[PDB]
């Protein structure tokens, strides 16, 4: 019924350690809220600031200021638009560069 | 020389004094449980300041207040960042809020879940504390009924 999302990552997939990172979900319009999985059963952000950009699709934005080591890893997203959530998009991979 | 008039005061300032003390009784067993619910589904843990923070107010349908202010802590401290509690305390704090669901999936986006489940454990307490209210209020009403009407006949003896 709902089509699968899509994570990517502003500027890259790899940051200098202490840089800033930047993850685009992007699902279809009429998105209630956005949500960013890093180990889905624990840890993850929500947000209801849902940007339209396309004619049929929205997207959200979550930022992380300075990056850590603990911070690269497994990212996917899901988003709910009333009453079901949509299935998991595919895994983005954040590569933490010392330098 | 009839002693209606005086089983009459008697029996309504009965009723009023039982309903005074279950009233008391009613709603503060209801915080009770609330606090109780708090510190088990670990929102003690999103917020070290909430046991006070509703029970020194009375009226523990108040604590509806609060929703703002745990999707804030709870996104926090158990966020994308890598958060600020275990990955087991965030497992658990996510299930209990309703949030994540158990066996893995997504339940409710957090804006939907909290408030919910607060409003849940208002309408939980709610039966709770107008059960223990009427129950007081009987028992207070008819042990201060029998004691005023034989007082009552021990004066008519005399």
């Amino acid at each position: 019924d709902l089509p699968r999302p899509s994570i990517s990552a502003e500027p890259g997939t790899v940051i200098p350690l202490g840089s800033h990172v930047t993850f685009v979900c992007r699902g279809p319009v009429g998105v209630q809220t956005f949500r960013l999985e890093r180990e889905s059963r624990s840890l993850y952000s929500d947000t209801e600031d849902v940007s339209q950009t396309s004619p049929s699709e929205s997207e959200a934005r979550f930022r992380i200021d300075s990056v850590s080591e603990g911070n690269a890893g497994p990212y996917r997203c899901i988003y709910y638009k009333p009453p079901k959530w949509s299935e998991q998009s595919d895994y983005l991979e954040l590569l933490v560069k010392e330098a | 020389v009839w002693k209606a008039a005086a089983i009459k005061a008697a029996t309504e300032y009965a009723l009023t004094e039982g309903a005074a003390k279950g009233l008391a009784a009613g709603n503060a067993h209801g915080m009770n449980i609330v606090i109780y619910h708090l510190k088990e589904l670990l929102i003690d843990k999103l917020v070290p300041n909430i046991c006070k923070t509703v029970s020194s107010t009375g009226d523990y349908t108040r604590v509806i207040n609060f929703s703002k202010l745990i999707i804030q802590k709870r996104g926090a401290m158990c966020g994308a960042d890598g958060g600020t509690l275990s990955k087991d305390m965030c497992t658990q704090i996510n299930i209990n809020l309703g949030t994540v669901l158990r066996n893995g999936k997504a339940n409710l986006p957090d804006k939907e879940a909290v408030p919910k489940v607060l409003n849940r454990l208002v309408s939980q307490a709610d039966k709770a504390a107008n059960e223990v209210a009427k129950d007081t209020s009987q028992s207070v009403a008819v042990k201060i009924t029998e004691q005023q009407t034989a007082a009552i006949n021990a004066t008519y003896t005399s």
